[PDB]
């Protein structure tokens, strides 16, 4: 059964940062992706970050980029985002995400990031980021 | 080795992979053409340094050992160099090993897009089987 935890996130002014982790129980192997989703207010849940937990590439929404920074920590089965520079706009529900799917050749976890999660079959229960103006 | 069509399946079917874990054999010669075009050779460079090799691609970050990825796991417990043999025995073993548990043929992606679905016994029609 798997289950994904987060912590981290809360409010904060623009120009702050936030750390946000998450935690994977119930694999003996894998999960091959985990990654950052978001859904502001009313709107449709989107992309944030990705990483193959083998081999630690990564991949970021266009939105993002060069200012959150994930990571892992494969043995603990553990993920993280850095988010720096944080503006209004950041302001959402994040959500911890994973692919369980132990592909057979090489599978780049970015592709679930636009095509709406797409293989992410586990979730967080998501983590409120509020950044003031 | 580039394998004929029907050359392959009869040696899918030797290995057993003929309706293995839910899956008639058409399904593994259409995933291993869109994997290698048969071509028990190939190999792909990724950009973690893991390599994909043989007819069903078969990824070195998790399934074999090429020793290019210190840490990685060698879950079918074999050489990846195995799998790249005019015998096809490492690849069969191996792909029987992932299709294991909750993992469907899914776990090829380009079977998921060219072949799940579709009239896969077409890829065994005409050949002695
Ligand atoms: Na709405
Ligand atoms: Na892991
Ligand atoms: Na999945
Ligand atoms: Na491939
Ligand atoms: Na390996
Ligand atoms: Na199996």
């Amino acid at each position: 059964d798997v289950q994904l935890q987060a912590s981290g996130g809360g409010s904060v002014q623009a120009g702050g940062s936030l750390r946000l982790s998450c935690a994977a129980s119930g694999y003996t192997i894998g999960p091959y992706c985990m990654g950052w989703f978001r859904q502001a207010p009313g709107k449709e849940r989107e992309g944030v970050a990705a990483i193959n937990m083998g081999g630690g590439i990564t991949y970021y929404a266009d939105s993002v980029k060069g200012r959150f920074t994930i990571s892992q920590d494969n043995a603990k089965n553990t993920v993280y985002l850095l988010m720096n520079s944080l503006e209004p706009e950041d302001t959402a529900i994040y959500y911890c995400a994973a692919d369980s799917t132990i592909y057979a050749s090489y599978y780049e976890c970015g592709h679930g990031l636009s095509t709406g999660g797409y293989g992410y079959d586990s979730w967080g229960q998501g983590t409120q980021v509020t950044v003031s103006s | 080795k580039v394998f004929g069509r029907c050359e392959l399946a009869a040696a899918m079917k030797r290995h057993g992979l003929d309706n293995y874990r839910g899956y008639s054999l058409g399904n593994w010669v259409c995933a291993a053409k869109f994997e290698s075009n048969f071509n028990t050779q190939a190999t792909n460079r990724n950009t973690d340094g893991s390599t994909d090799y043989g007819i069903l691609q078969i990824n070195s970050r998790w399934w074999c050992n090429d020793g290019r990825t210190p840490g990685s796991r060698n879950l079918c417990n074999i050489p990846c160099s195995a799998l790249l043999s005019s015998d096809i025995t490492a690849s069969v073993n191996c792909a029987k090993k992932i299709v294991s548990d909750g993992n469907g043929m899914n776990a090829w992606v380009a079977w998921r897009n060219r072949c799940k679905g579709t009239d896969v016994q077409a890829w065994i029609r005409g050949c002695r089987l």
